[PDB]
């Protein structure tokens, strides 16, 4: 189905759709069309049912190992029950494993579902806006309210809301990556070019953004009717991205699974060698795998992401990918844009320069006419230039509120100039109506000026008035004369000196300065009927007449200086990349803190020492202000050197390509960069940067689409908060891994001691499994709720290759300190139980062979008493239960010490994390249920314990806590020392 | 680099030395609570188990009287255990005391204290285990086909068995029961067919009584009473059906004596005997 009006001319557009080219459809027509057509929303594709995600969560992570272990246990139970009654313990163990894996899967599914609903809901209230024109007036309405046939005007930075047939394009360039695949600038022309709808340039097919210029189109298709809706490929949604923290976690789980496989193989071989039953050795194998692998780690990372997404949501932000937080937390360079991000983006004219004099003005609540006289010819010409070259228009239907309250859909500088012209002179609309305009070049970053062609209605009918405004330096360089006292004269050094000193005076206050000029084209060169071509030079662009300058107040945000101070405290290099002149950029940077106090550039050093600029060495300057042209003519090696040897960098008069070069160089320095931008000029930098940041209000649709994060509050402190959340995620994951790795040794060591020293089995398969499933699931999740420490933002950014999530020092600590101490406590309680029942520690050496010999029912203990085989196996069960309780209490101590890495427990707080106490209470409950249930009827190698056996390992837990606190205190007191370097994980 | 390797190895040396010191200190502090004379608890051992001497693997006695090697292991085990009950090893008088051959009330030799040193022990004579002592008949009754098993009660430190009172006789009533100083032990067939085909059973104890005399109690624990000789009971099954898997259960009756379904050797035990032809 391909039926479009691509070949059909513009004449049939009015008749077919019944809408005017300019005025458009009426409000009454829109009301009836809304109830008949419907909203402009694409059909949400069916990704997967909830049951599929739910089953995937029960088969996600390490749950396959638990399922296989339960299946093998049930098979062993069936095999042993086929022969005789056997024992009803494998079925109960398998039931417990199934219950725990189901519970873990349910919790993970609930957490990921909550995170998904939060992210979708907080990414869905953002509305797409369309600049529609109705009754010769423009009102901003949501894209869902768009209908078929209306006229839509789209300029650079705003996504095209629907399938529009272009009827007026002025050098407009669009990106057809979603349509064709290329991101190159595709020019747009009103004239019908290609028979195929896709190839012709007279129609845009939705899901595309205009790179620059302006375009006027007529809607043909809406919703699924357009080409992007016709094709099944997703315009937006799930992209292609794999966060490095996922790579780190996956590598860690792979290596721990491999080591666990080696361990289970070696223990299975030893157990078969020691004449165990095959099924018993297989269950022991399964317990070895289950205990060693870090089950619940994926649940922990899911919990961390689901919490931090909401935490940034509290700060009124939008995050497209759940794991962009991790990349943000490792950001080392922040490439910010001054205008629209650091400042209020609200500006008012305050100072004016013409006739070699600076004129002040009232910032707000003037209530009176301007101080300077309006009768002067120079000021009249300046006002005419302001009125003509400007394209901004007040919001229709709002001519009752003050001037500042009236909104404009044009450029902010154009808006302010329009407001100034309206408050100082008459209606700008009447002036533009009188001054007929034939062609006009919209402002673009490459040109750095706005070009217009107007028909002159003055008695001196030149009929071609070329009026330009833009960068004062380029305009002055393009001007060979300046009008003073209303008379043209060649440019002299006195005028240049006055202009320069006035410009320094204006820039010292951090104000923005604009230049305005005009020129009358000769009548001989161009007749009344002349054809103007954009490619053709035609009218000269040089030898214009300079007039003067206008100053613009751009106040900054209140909280931005604190955010900059925090970022520089965290080791993040803030780089200001703006298109403003170096003087104002440097003044603003000094005011806010991008350039620190007492920090000076080469020009400041030369001025204060009164020496030649070249004579000054580059090393003494800690800050630099680089112009756009110098960076443009700068080789990559020179740029790398500049970024390496300088602390604070401010870029001025920059282009989008220059921003891309800066971003790629900063990437080449092996640094993670976050780039903030709002305009269409920022799109390449937003895409190339590791983290993309766009403004919620001042940002454009293209910037929002390209950014990886959106600031709906438009504050710099949001970046600081995001970096803090990423750092907290890294710290919490490290803490959880450190806690998890501790219990591996207390499980493996008793079997080694049993094999080597010959002691009766200190711990069984069931006890190891229960330690795993009661001590290393809930507390690991609970450590994901831990808050950030006080030193979180006083640390240097982590290098991608230098700093890794699971370093060798973490494994060394977790295995050789806490694991060994926990094993020692468990063995202490084991020896206490055996000695109190009648077997001294020395008598237990090499007692294994006689202990499990069913033949010997009169084993002689240390007091000479004879023990029945069942009695000493009950003693073995009691020892195993005491070992379990000791390990659990020492795991309480380990959980307490694993919630911090630098600060003490007194600084952090004992009861700040309630989920820690939830896990501790859960362990208390499971210990009681294991010792007093199933111990009153001894089934799973568990028996009732005396009261004193619960408190034997408490001193060892206190010792663990004291040792860890002493280590942290010595790290804090002596930073950078041998202890700090080797004892910090 | 050795400069930092030495320092980290030194830290590990002191760290592990301190860990070992704490472990050893905690073990020693626990051990000061442990008495060398009397165990802290007797939860697992207080009801003594009842076992036999032949020390058979799977609770089975399988032997053919024609082939000596069938019962060679059983006879060797019995004589090896009975080596210490020979009157040659009981000739000493400083530690062995000759208490009467008639059962009497349990004798208290004092509280469990290091004072008074080693205690004296009654001497148990092999001639009381007639027909199965090996003095009159070497290799016991395995040649003829009349197997002997010697029944002993597991040693429990400071344990005084209480035989059942005269008013309540759970075992078989007897004129010669003499309950004040004899702990009754009776061997019966496990089930109906085994009861039918068990044959005659005769018991050899001190003075012709069936069970354990009470003056051999309490045991004082290998440190106050080394070379202690617990009372023995000999059971000979005389004539039993040949080529038959006969199961015999021996049970000890008393107030302190208790039984459990989980522990099959607590206060009783099971033996399976089949004399091959
Ligand atoms: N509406 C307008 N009319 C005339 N000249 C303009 C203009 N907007 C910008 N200019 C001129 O163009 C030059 C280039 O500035 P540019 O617009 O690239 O900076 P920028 O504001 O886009 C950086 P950012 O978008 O990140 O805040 C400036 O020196 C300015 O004088
Ligand atoms: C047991 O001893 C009696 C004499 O006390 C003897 O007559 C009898 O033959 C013996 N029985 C066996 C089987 O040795
Ligand atoms: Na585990
Ligand atoms: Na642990
Ligand atoms: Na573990």
């Amino acid at each position: 189905m391909d039926l479009d009006d691509h070949r059909l001319s513009n004449t049939e557009l009015e008749q077919k759709y019944g809408t005017n080219i300019i005025q458009g459809l009426s409000s009454v027509r829109a009301t009836e069309l809304l109830a008949r057509d419907g909203p402009n929303t694409l059909t949400p594709p069916k990704q997967t049912p909830e049951i599929i995600k739910f089953l995937k969560q029960m088969v996600g992570g390490f749950s396959i190992l638990l399922w296989i272990g339960a299946a093998l246990c049930w098979i062993a139970f069936v095999i042993q029950y086929v022969n005789n009654s056997a024992s009803l313990d494998n079925v109960y163990l398998g039931a417990i494993l199934v219950l725990v894996v189901i519970l873990t899967g349910i919790f993970a599914y609930y957490q990921e579902a909550k995170s998904t609903n939060i992210m979708a809901s907080f990414s869905k209230m953002i509305p797409q806006q369309a600049l529609v024109i109705r009754d010769a007036e423009k009102k901003v309405i949501s894209a869902e309210q768009l209908v078929v046939g209306d006229v839509v005007e789209i300029k650079g930075g705003d996504q095209i809301p629907a399938d529009i047939r272009l009827v007026f394009s002025q050098g407009c360039k669009v990106d057809n990556s979603s349509l064709t695949g290329e991101s190159e600038p595709q020019a747009r022309s009103t004239e019908f070019t290609h028979e195929n709808p896709l190839e012709t340039k007279n129609i845009g097919f939705y899901s595309t953004t205009c790179l620059e210029g302006t375009a006027t189109g007529i809607v043909i298709n809406t919703g699924d009717r357009t080409i992007i809706g016709r094709i099944a490929s997703l315009a937006s949604g799930v992209g292609s991205e794999k966060t490095p923290i996922a790579i780190e976690i996956e590598h860690f789980v792979h290596i721990v699974a491999g080591v666990a496989v080696s361990i289970d193989i070696i223990f299975f071989i030893t157990a078969v060698c020691m004449k165990y039953y095959v099924l018993d050795a297989i269950i022991f194998l399964i317990s070895i795998i289950v205990a060693n692998v870090p089950e619940g780690l994926l649940a922990t990372v899911t919990v961390t992401l689901s919490l931090t997404a909401k935490r940034m949501a509290k700060k009124n932000c939008l995050v497209k990918n759940l794991e962009a937080v991790e990349t943000l937390g490792s950001t080392s360079i922040i490439c910010s844009d001054k205008t629209g991000t650091l400042t209020q983006n609200r500006m008012t004219v305050a100072h004016l320069w013409f006739d070699n004099q600076i004129f002040v003005a009232d910032t707000s609540e003037n209530q009176t006419k301007q101080a300077f006289d309006q009768s002067s010819g120079t000021w009249a010409s300046l006002s005419k230039i302001i009125t003509l070259c400007n394209r901004a228009e007040f919001r229709p239907g709002q001519e009752s509120v003050p001037i500042m309250k009236r909104t404009v859909v044009g450029d902010a500088s154009e808006t302010a100039l329009l407001k100034f012209s309206e408050v100082i002179l008459g209606d700008v609309m009447g002036i533009r109506k009188r001054n007929h305009k034939v062609a006009e070049i919209p402002f673009n970053s490459t040109n750095k000026f706005q070009l217009s062609i107007h028909e002159t209605e003055d008695p001196n009918n030149k009929r071609f008035l070329v009026v330009m405004k833009g960068a004062p330096e380029r305009i002055l360089e393009k001007c060979s004369t300046i009008m003073i006292n209303g008379q043209e004269q060649p440019l002299d050094k006195s005028s240049a000196d006055s202009f320069h000193t006035a410009y320094m005076e204006l820039g010292g206050l951090g104000e923005r300065v604009l230049g305005f000029c005009h020129l009358y084209l000769p009548a001989e060169q161009f007749p009344q009927s002349y054809i103007f071509d954009v490619d053709s030079v035609n009218f000269p662009t040089s030898n214009f007449c300079f007039v003067g300058l206008l100053s613009m107040i751009d106040p900054p945000r209140s909280t931005v200086p604190d955010a900059v101070s925090k970022c520089r405290s965290a080791g993040i290099k803030v780089i200001m990349v703006t298109g403003d002149h170096p003087i104002t950029a440097k003044a603003i940077a000094k005011s806010v803190g991008i350039i620190s106090a007492n920090n000076e550039t080469v020009e400041d050093i030369a001025k204060r020492r009164n020496i030649a600029v070249e004579q000054v060495n580059k090393r003494e300057a800690k800050a630099a202000v680089v112009t756009g042209m110098e960076l443009k003519d700068m080789t990559p090696e020179q740029l790398d050197e500049l970024l390496t040897n300088y602390q604070e960098i401010v870029f001025a008069r920059t282009s989008p390509q220059q921003k891309l070069i800066i971003v790629e160089g900063c990437q080449r320095q092996d640094a993670i960069v976050a780039v903030t931008g709002d305009g269409v000029n920022d799109s390449p930098a937003l895409k190339k940067a590791d983290i993309g940041i766009a403004m919620g209000i001042a940002g454009s649709d293209a910037a929002k689409n390209a950014a990886d994060m959106v600031l709906l509050d438009d504050n710099f402190a949001s970046i600081v908060t995001g970096v803090e959340e990423g750092r907290l995620i890294f710290d919490n994951l490290k803490k959880t891994i450190a806690y998890t790795l501790t219990s591996n040794i207390p499980e493996l060591c008793p079997f080694l001691i049993y094999i080597v020293a010959g002691l009766p089995l200190p711990i069984g398969t069931i006890t190891i499994l229960f330690i795993d499933l009661g001590t290393d699931i809930i507390p690991s999740i609970a450590l994901a709720y831990e808050k950030a420490e006080s030193d979180i933002m006083n640390r240097k950014p982590r290098h991608k290759k230098k700093d890794r999530l699971v370093n060798t020092q973490l494994a060394i600590y977790s295995y050789l300190h806490i694991g060994l101490m926990q094993a020692l406590g468990g063995f202490l309680v084991y020896f206490t139980v055996y000695a109190q029942q009648g077997f001294w520690p020395t008598s237990l050496i090499n007692l294994r062979v006689a202990w499990e010999t069913d033949d010997i029912n009169d084993l002689e203990d240390s007091y000479g008493q004879e023990w029945t085989r069942y009695q000493r196996k009950y003693l073995e069960w009691t020892g195993s239960t005491a070992f379990f309780v000791a390990i659990m209490i020492q795991q309480w101590a380990d959980l307490i010490i694993c919630k911090t890495r630098r600060n003490s427990i007194f600084q952090q707080g004992l009861f700040r994390n309630k989920v820690i106490w939830v896990g501790i209470a859960s362990q208390v409950i499971v210990a009681l249920i294991l010792s007093y249930g199933l111990g009153s009827v001894p089934a799973l190698s568990f028996t009732m314990l005396r009261v004193q056996y619960w408190f034997v390992a408490v001193p060892h837990a206190i010792l663990i806590w004291v040792y860890d606190e002493m280590r942290k205190l010595f790290i804090r007191l002596y930073p950078g020392s041998w202890w700090d370097k080797n004892m910090y994980y | 680099t050795g400069g930092s390797w030495f320092k980290i190895l030194l830290f590990y040396v002191i760290f592990y030395g301190c860990l070992a010191g704490i472990f050893i200190g905690t073990i020693q502090v626990m051990l000061l609570t442990i008495s060398e004379l009397k165990p802290t608890y007797q939860d697992r051992v207080a009801p003594p188990g009842l076992t036999q001497i032949p020390q058979i693997q799977k609770t089975e006695i399988s032997f053919r009287p024609n082939d000596p090697k069938s019962y060679e292991a059983y006879v060797l085990n019995i004589i090896r255990f009975l080596e210490k009950y020979k009157d040659s090893a009981q000739k000493d008088d400083m530690i062995f005391e000759d208490c009467g051959s008639m059962p009497s009330e349990p004798k208290e030799r004092g509280e469990f204290n290091h004072e008074r040193g080693e205690r004296k022990v009654c001497r148990f004579k092999l001639d009381w285990l007639g027909n199965c002592s090996g003095l009159n008949d070497e290799s016991y009754g395995y040649k003829e086909g009349k197997p002997c098993i010697i029944i002993k009660l597991n040693r429990v430190l400071g344990f005084k068995p209480k035989p059942p009172k005269n008013e309540s006789l759970e075992t078989y009533p007897l004129t010669m029961k003499y309950n004040p100083n004899v702990l009754p032990v009776q061997c019966t067939g496990k089930r109906d067919e085994d009861k039918d085909k068990v044959g005659n059973i005769e018991y050899f104890g001190m003075g012709g009584f069936y069970g354990f005399p009470l003056q051999y109690y309490p045991y004082y624990g290998k440190l106050l009473q080394p070379k202690y000789l617990q009372p023995l009971l000999a059971v000979q099954f005389t004539n039993l059906t040949l080529d038959t898997e006969i199961r015999i259960e021996c049970k000890a009756y008393g107030e302190n004596i208790g039984y459990s379904e989980k522990d099959r050797f607590q206060g009783r035990f099971d033996v399976k005997i089949e004399v091959k032809s």
